[PDB]
RNA sequence: AUUUGUGGGUGGUGGUGCAU
């Protein structure tokens, strides 16, 4: 009974949602059908009418003119990476024995 | 004094965008990216109450269609005026998801971005958290390599702030093109932060946080070759005046080892 | 005139005990 009770509670609150989702759209929709060509012609008929800028366009220039990238990665330990390269070796070594093998 | 089919439509329009998250968007808001009142149509509508989805939407819609001019000015007022009402409203300071896809629509404007509104937040001054919130969104999303020259070079020769500090640690994160004058800017920000033993200065003996240290050191360890010898002496003067305990090692390391320009 | 042919990074808008 707990579980129907769930169920129906579940059922409930979805028809709630897509009730309140019909609304929405509903709303939606008469705001597209009149609102919007109502908005349109007010917005027609109506009227709606720098020191950082010139720094970023003097930097611009500048990275265009002339330009300097060594991004180097981190080095890494040097046990690290002989660690890394006798890993390598070893999967090498492996699947050359399981070529020769199978 | 707007009219009242324009106050009525404008409102039905605000509301229907706050009442909407997913679907498809009205009419009146595929027209009003056509008109030339953008400000005062948005002004009407109030976009300050619409959902994160919406509001991410807008600003699609706005990148997608709208000019250099209006398109920065609208992506400042209605970006700041968003950003700031999220990380008011949670109370660990987090973004929401929509709201970092419109962030990343604005960077992707390139104007609208460095002029509009990352220059407007850092003058509002805004807090460590939304500073940290930026400098993520600037190491996920990359800009063009222009403007994030512009906005590092911007960043060093204005004042030292903690958002400012932020966005040249995202700026030698991201490790864009830092020409002659970038570099020089640079190190213009650096002798500003090092201490003067005729004129002092507060910024030149203040104490710098890890997150300036971490910037530091990862300039040292990239733009080296970008600055010259006295520029390289100037940052290892630098390094042993305000310099750290074990972020200091590597960036005097790197200020001693790397190549001059 | 942003994108194309080639290299290329890839786990924390992390849970997390407890002391401060």
């Amino acid at each position: 009974k707990k579980t129907k009770a769930e169920v129906m509670k579940e059922v409930i609150a979805k028809s709630k949602f897509y009730k309140q989702e019909r609304q929405k759209a509903q709303g939606i929709m008469e705001d597209q059908i009149d609102n919007l060509d109502d908005n349109f012609e007010d917005v027609m008929s109506e009227l709606m009418m720098t020191d950082l800028d010139k720094e970023y366009d003097i930097k611009v220039k500048e990275l265009q003119l002339d330009k300097r990238a060594a991004p180097s990665d981190r080095t890494k330990t040097e046990e690290e990476k002989n660690a890394e390269a006798e890993e390598k070796k070893r999967e090498l070594e492996q699947q050359r024995l399981d070529r020769m093998n199978g | 004094a707007l009219p009242e089919k324009v106050i009525k439509a404008y409102t039905t329009v605000g509301s229907i965008l706050k009442t909407w998250t997913h679907g498809k968007l009205p009419k009146l808001f595929k027209v009003i990216p056509s008109l030339r009142n953008w400000q005062d149509v948005i002004y009407v509508t109030n976009p300050e109450e619409w959902s994160p989805h919406v509001v991410y939407e807008a600003t699609k819609l706005f990148v997608s269609n709208l000019t250099a001019k209006e398109s920065q000015k609208f992506i400042n007022l209605i970006l700041l005026e968003r950003f700031r009402d999220n990380i008011e409203t949670s109370e660990d300071h987090s973004l929401n998801y929509h709201i970092y896809r419109a962030v990343k629509k604005s960077l992707y404007k390139p104007s609208a971005f460095f002029k509009g509104f990352l220059f407007p937040l850092v003058e509002t001054g805004c807090n460590v958290r939304e500073a940290t919130i930026a400098g993520s969104v600037l190491a996920k999303v990359s800009v063009p390599a222009l403007h994030s020259s512009a906005a590092l070079s911007y960043l060093l020769r204005l004042p030292f702030s903690p958002p400012t500090t932020v966005f040249i640690k995202i700026l030698l994160d991201k490790k864009y093109a830092l020409p002659y004058q970038t570099v020089d800017d640079c190190v213009y920000y650096f002798m500003r932060f090092r201490i003067l033993d005729g004129s002092n200065g507060e910024d030149a003996t203040r104490v710098l946080p890890v997150i300036w240290h971490k910037a530091f050191l990862t300039f040292a360890q990239r733009y080296k070759n970008d600055i010259t010898q006295d520029q390289r002496d100037f940052l290892l003067e630098t390094v042993r005046q305000r310099g750290h305990k074990d972020i200091g090692p590597e960036i005097r390391r790197e200020l001693l080892a790397g190549a001059s320009r």
